[PDB]
């Protein structure tokens, strides 16, 4: 019955967030209750110049969207999809970090549910289909399709044949 | 210790006895309400306290009004006097609150008005029933039965009828026996006053006070218990629903209905879990089953109230008539579509994005879903739908908004949908994630930023792949409506594709579309920079032209433009802002001219800043 | 004196018809120190007369004469009168007209800007004040909310932080019903403000 309490502990929490960091990370990806809001949090420190401070909320969006289920990461996929994109444009460092977050995105996708999983994938060819037919930011789309398909053998056949017979 | 009449040996003598006053507090200790029985043994200050009550009084009383820091001092003493433990009696507190409400009431003087207001604080905090009884009751019974009469507080002196409503706001912000006794006592008087007379504004003040006072103190989650919450409601609600259902004046009007709709809500937010059945059960035989008023046969304002009612109850109840309802309202809002008022129909509306959002699942929801037929409420009904499987963050609303852009396609629907476009987002004032509680309702914080991700990409494709300037128009302001509400600091992603068309958007009959769009360019050349330097040339121009006055150009928005034409002129390297000196100084003096005065005061810093750029 | 304390703003008023245009000067006979030296010949008497009134209606219409003489002068040429009209500058934020407030809002925040220690004293008054005014209102405009919370920032700034911290958390509390508004700047100057007042208290 924590959900009755829900919402005072994340103020505590976020006001002691930013050596030994490792402690908050565990216990801000404790349960899925935290998800729906964490996020909303997680994002805006996204937007903070110092990459410290970016490297940290790297590391705990992995580990929140590693042990946030399946249902947490369905239904904001397309927002922190967008802000990964963002930040990959933009530009262990942050780069590694973000690319395993994109590879741990799909692999979760995939896992949970096939029709999901299929429905994002999609979606991110159509929107990087131009990035292959025009000549602009090859490397990053060609790393990205590599995450993507760097999770399991049935992506990773998905991801090559929806790839060659573009380029 | 000398009784004098001079005001600087009384200033002196009050700053000497305001030492002894904390060595009294420091050898005995504070008051406290366990600690209100148990007397001092013995002390010397006890044989003097008739004295110094005396010339506290003679300093604060009898005296002129023209030396108000006597009187500061004499209150600030009297409330250490309330601090420390053991020494005033019952009786000499409620002459100093006496005092205090003669002060607060007769005097206006800020300094002095505060004092009083920090005094009568601490005092109901320690003394609560005494402060009700002396002061609250008599400011209760200042207030009179007619709009705009005649009060006689003394004499000479008479307040304003404003005037009781804030004091009664400032205080009692965390007393719950003193705002309980307001609450009723103000929805009595709300009640009698419109019974016995026909009066719009006393009304709309009054059920505008009680508002209030249920919003500053349910954000502290503590002023009222669960069962002082149901006692309160059952003592007010027969009271109002008999406002309610006679005509009365409030009925007339959408605002006074409104409010004592939220006045409703608020008042049934704070239930037991053990009674919302048993009332939404009530509710649903009162307001449809049973009764005079049948919302489901004849249109009517009072069910805009209804749904006020419905957004309070918790949501995981059992609700066995939800799709019967929700048809009922449907076929009557399409049936009598071309003569029901715009009040009634918002009402509605709010009524079916409460249904689709709390109780009827996403199969009935797509199930009434009709697009063969594009009439006007059709399109209403739909938006309203969707909006609020949207709030729940629905998987299927994702797409169903997509259709929505393809039924933008239209030429004759085009530009109604795409005006009618900005109802996905927006504010209800009965429906957000309230912090403690959190089965309300089923609105998600991040569905504003997940919308706009979906909508953006399509809407920018489409306008960038038209000819016709209708359906360019029409995208854009969808577009832009979208924008108008969301979160600022969410749009990160998308800002280079945004730019040309936040660009477009400053040509828009709405101030608010306008005003966003400024306030995201701020954002903008904040964070961004090679934009800002490349599309200057175009910047500078659209920003010259919108501080001029115009039908659409809010104050809001020539501010902001202006302070958008500070951050360009720090951004953008000298050589660029060399090229653009000369003519907006010369543009600029009809800004600093105008009507308001902070849009002067900005102008002449923009202009300052502009001028010391040339030299340097 | 209601009357004709309301009709005294005619006194100063720009008419857009008779100005000092650059160039020619034979047009009128508009002199361009005529508002502050009005001012200087008005506010003495009008200090002396409401300091030693006890009706309120003849303080009330002193206090409005003099508000409608200071919302059209400029706010950077009153210096002088800073010290004697600053009880009557936060007796003029209980006005009717929003100009009004608005005024008196530029003039306290340039006296702010120069002044330190007048801040200082009335702190305990100014700070609930401007904390009402930030609520919605028939009289408060935009303009002077959005002015409310400037000031705060300043105040905030210029106050030490002893006095700062013993109204953090008030202002923490009523400042919920603020950034929920209708409008979008007043909306973020609210985020502004909650997080420096946030901000301060760690530091």
């Amino acid at each position: 019955n924590v959900e009755n309490f829900k919402e005072d502990l994340f103020d505590v929490l976020f006001c002691y967030f930013p050596d030994l960091k490792t402690a908050l990370r565990s216990a801000i990806t404790a349960t899925p209750l935290f998800a729906e809001d964490a996020y909303s949090n997680l994002l805006d420190k996204l937007t903070a110049s110092s990459p410290v401070v970016k490297n940290d909320t790297l590391l705990t969006l992995l580990e929140c969207v590693r042990k946030f289920g399946g249902s947490s990461i369905l239904e904001n996929w397309t927002l922190l999809w967008n802000a990964l994109k963002f930040e990959i444009m933009q530009n262990y460092t942050n780069y590694d970090a973000c690319l395993k977050i994109i590879n741990l995105m799909a692999l979760q996708l995939y896992n949970f549910d096939k029709v999901s999983f299929e429905k994002f994938f999609t979606h991110v060819l159509d929107e990087l289909k131009p990035n292959f037919k025009y000549e602009k930011d090859l490397k990053q789309t060609c790393q990205i399709l590599s995450a993507i398909g760097s999770g399991n053998v049935e992506i990773f056949n998905k991801v090559i044949s929806s790839t060659f017979p573009l380029f | 210790l000398i009784n004098t009449s001079e005001v600087a040996k009384l200033k002196l003598l009050i700053m000497n006895f305001s030492f002894f006053v904390d060595s009294y507090i420091d050898l005995f200790g504070r008051t406290s309400k366990e600690s209100l029985g148990t007397p001092v043994p013995n002390n010397k200050m006890a044989e003097y306290k008739d004295e110094i009550i005396m010339i506290l009084s003679m300093a604060l009383t009898r005296s002129s009004k023209a030396e108000v820091t006597i009187r500061t001092l004499s209150v600030i003493q009297f409330t250490k006097m309330i601090k420390m433990k053991g020494f005033l009696t019952p009786e000499e507190v409620s002459l100093i609150i006496q005092y205090f409400t003669e002060e607060i009431l007769t005097d206006n003087n800020k300094n002095i008005y505060y004092a009083c207001l920090e005094g009568l604080k601490t005092i109901s905090e320690i003394y609560e029933d005494l402060v009700f009884e002396i002061s609250l009751k008599k400011l209760l019974d200042l207030l009179p039965d007619c709009f705009e009469e005649k009060i006689r507080v003394n004499d000479e002196e008479n307040i304003h009828i404003e005037t009781i409503l804030k004091i009664i706001l400032d205080f009692t912000t965390s007393r719950h026996i003193l705002v309980k006794e307001s609450i009723t006592f103000l929805a009595t008087k709300l009640n009698r006053v419109a019974k016995i007379s026909k009066s719009r504004e006393y009304c709309f003040l009054l059920i505008s006070t009680i508002y209030s006072l249920f919003n500053n103190n349910n954000q502290n989650e503590n002023v009222l218990n669960e069962e002082d919450a149901l006692a309160l409601k059952n003592a007010i609600e027969p009271k109002l629903f008999e406002i309610i259902t006679q005509e009365s004046a409030i009925v007339s009007d959408n605002y006074n209905l409104t409010l004592l709709s939220n006045v409703l809500f608020f008042t049934n937010l704070k239930i037991p879990q053990a009674a919302h059945q048993e009332e939404l059960d009530r509710y649903n035989e009162l307001f449809i089953s049973e009764g005079k008023i049948r919302i489901l046969d004849t249109p009517n304002v009072l069910a805009i109230s209804y749904a006020k009612i419905l957004s309070a109850l918790n949501k995981n109840c059992q609700f066995p008539q939800k799709f019967t309802v929700l048809f009922g309202t449907v076929q009557l809002l399409k049936k009598h579509a071309p003569r029901m008022t715009e009040t009634e129909k918002l009402g509605y509306l709010e009524l079916l994005l409460v249904l689709s959002n709390k109780f009827v699942s996403e199969k009935d929801v797509i199930g009434l879903f009709d697009w063969k037929d594009l009439s006007v409420i059709n399109l209403e009904v739909m938006v309203w739908l969707t909006k609020g499987l949207i709030m729940q963050n629905s998987l299927e609303s994702s797409e169903i908004a997509k259709k929505f852009i393809d039924l933008l396609s239209n030429e004759e629907i085009g530009s109604l949908v795409s005006k009618l476009f900005e109802v996905f987002v927006m504010d209800i004032s009965s429906l957000k994630k309230f912090k403690g509680i959190s089965w309300n309702n089923n609105v998600k914080i991040l569905y504003k930023q997940k919308f706009f991700g979906d909508i953006f990409q399509t809407l920018v494709s489409n306008y960038k792949n038209t000819v016709d300037m209708t359906i360019k128009c029409n995208y854009l302001t969808a577009l832009s409506l979208v924008l108008k509400h969301t979160p600022s600091q969410s749009v990160g992603p998308f800002i280079n594709d945004l730019f040309p068309l936040l660009l477009q958007a400053l040509d828009m009959p709405d101030p608010e579309v306008r005003v966003s769009a400024l306030e995201t360019l701020k954002d903008t050349t904040d964070k961004h920079h090679t934009l800002i330097t490349e599309h200057v040339s175009t910047i500078v121009p659209l920003l010259l032209s919108l501080s001029l006055p115009h039908k659409y150009n809010s104050v809001s928005v020539r501010l902001i433009a202006l302070q958008l034409l500070e951050m360009i002129t720090t951004v953008v390297p000298l050589n660029y802002c060399l090229s653009y000196q000369d003519d907006v100084l010369s543009a600029l003096i009809p800004v600093l001219s105008d009507k308001k005065r902070i849009i002067r005061k900005q102008c002449v810093d923009t202009r300052q800043v502009y001028y010391e750029l040339g030299q340097i």
